[PDB]
């Protein structure tokens, strides 16, 4: 007496992933399951940090700290995407800033 | 379509890629032909089923997924007749 | 290992090392600037790649992702992916860093 | 294709068409009061018949974010290249006709929508 039950979303990974692409792509459908990096750079975890949510960032610059002076361009990233009516003032990195306007905004 | 095989000795490990049809000491005779290894340096530790005694690739234990190109078959090997059982 | 240029030894400072394909591991940007190094005629047989901090399961997943990939380039197949661990695959983006590919 | 209304200066009303032959050209004359304007383009009235291949202006963006929405992974953005877009259907009685598929590429601030 079982029931046979399943749905498809039809349609019209056929695609070359070498090692790099497979890589980011893993962590691309994986973000949040990252605890600390080790010592990896900014330039070759380009795309998947793109592709975060600001939360997984603040979880990572407080498990990755050395890195932070290496994100702070992709937080203004996020900042043109949620505070774009800003500008910050002199002496002012992207990271404190975006965290400022976010307590702020939730107190 | 292909096989693969983990010859794995502790501290030195052999690759397979060949056919689904091939003698069990023809790949003795080919890890021979390079690594050096004569047929005194065999004993081939067991598979997941019953380690082929009829000296072919196409028989029990040796399947379609064992052979596959994502997932190799990890076992433990021995260069040696009957002297020693040498791991590590 | 040998003076053969078809089997290629690589290490990574550990234990289980790892013997792939030269004809397996085309793909490679860096197998043209360190196997092929100043110049080609026998630097490519020696096939000792003294290299450092790679985990064994790690290099050896690599490994088959070279003939994974290279058999698998221009071949009948084009769908397939390839299972990398996501702890792993961490310490593999340090081997995107160095194998080229 | 479609030529815009023209709006008058003075009175802050509709201009109107008018041909002057002193000039023999295209004036657009406001008769709430005195204002003139000659006119750039000589389109005054224009219609799409068969002209519906464009269905892209009216798709917004902002659909790129519906739950609701089917996401797919085969069809990557031509602006940006990401993976993930989201494809519907054009909805119009004036797209009956076609179930063609309209794609919204699923990231933020690429907002590209393209077709087939
Ligand atoms: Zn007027
Ligand atoms: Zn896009």
């Amino acid at each position: 007496g079982r029931r046979m039950n399943s749905k498809m979303q039809v349609y019209s990974l056929p695609k070359m992933m070498t090692l790099h692409q497979q890589c980011i792509r893993v962590l691309k459908n994986n973000i949040d399951s990252i605890f600390e990096v080790g010592g990896v750079p900014y330039s070759v975890l380009e795309p998947v940090l793109e592709r975060c949510t600001p939360d997984q960032l603040y979880r990572i610059e407080e498990y990755n700290h050395v890195l932070i002076e290496e994100t702070d361009q992709l937080w203004k990233v996020h900042c043109h995407r949620d505070f774009k009516e800003e500008r910050p003032e002199e002496y002012e990195s992207w990271r404190e800033m975006y965290l400022r306007l976010q307590d702020a905004r939730e107190q | 379509m292909d096989v693969f095989l983990m010859i794995r000795r502790h501290k030195t490990t052999i690759f397979t890629d060949a056919k689904e049809s091939s003698t069990v000491f023809e790949l003795k005779r080919i890890v021979e032909g390079i690594l050096k290894r004569p047929p005194d340096e065999q004993r081939l530790y067991k598979d997941d089923q019953l380690l082929d005694d009829g000296k072919t690739l196409g028989e029990c234990g040796f399947t379609s997924q064992t052979a596959r190109p994502q997932a190799p078959a990890t076992v433990g090997l021995a260069f040696r007749a009957d002297d020693t059982f040498e791991a590590l | 290992e040998g003076p053969d240029a078809m089997y290629v030894k690589l290490i990574s400072s550990d234990g289980h090392e790892f013997i792939v394909k030269r004809e397996h591991a085309l793909t490679s940007g860096t197998i043209k600037a360190m196997l092929s190094g100043p110049g080609q005629f026998a630097e490519n047989e020696t096939n000792e790649v003294n290299f450092r901090e790679i985990p064994s399961h790690v290099l050896s997943k690599v490994c088959m992702y070279f003939t994974y990939k290279v058999r698998y380039t221009n071949s009948s197949t084009e769908i397939p992916e390839f299972p990398i661990a996501p702890e792993i695959a961490l310490e593999l983006l340090m081997a995107a860093n160095f194998l080229d590919c | 294709g479609f030529v815009g209304i023209r709006f008058c200066q003075e009175c802050n009303n509709m201009l109107y068409p008018k041909e002057d032959k002193e000039n023999r050209i295209l004036l657009y004359a406001c008769r709430n009061c005195d204002y003139q304007q000659e006119a750039d383009n000589s389109c005054i009235y224009v219609n799409k018949i068969t002209h519906e291949v464009d269905e892209l202006t009216q798709i917004i963006a902002d659909v790129s974010q519906d739950p609701t929405l089917p996401r797919t992974e085969d069809h990557p953005c031509q602006k940006c290249g990401h993976k993930e877009a989201v494809f519907f259907q054009s909805h119009s009685a004036r797209a009956e006709d076609a179930m063609r598929l309209y794609y919204v590429c699923t990231a933020p601030h690429c907002g590209h929508r393209w077709t087939e």
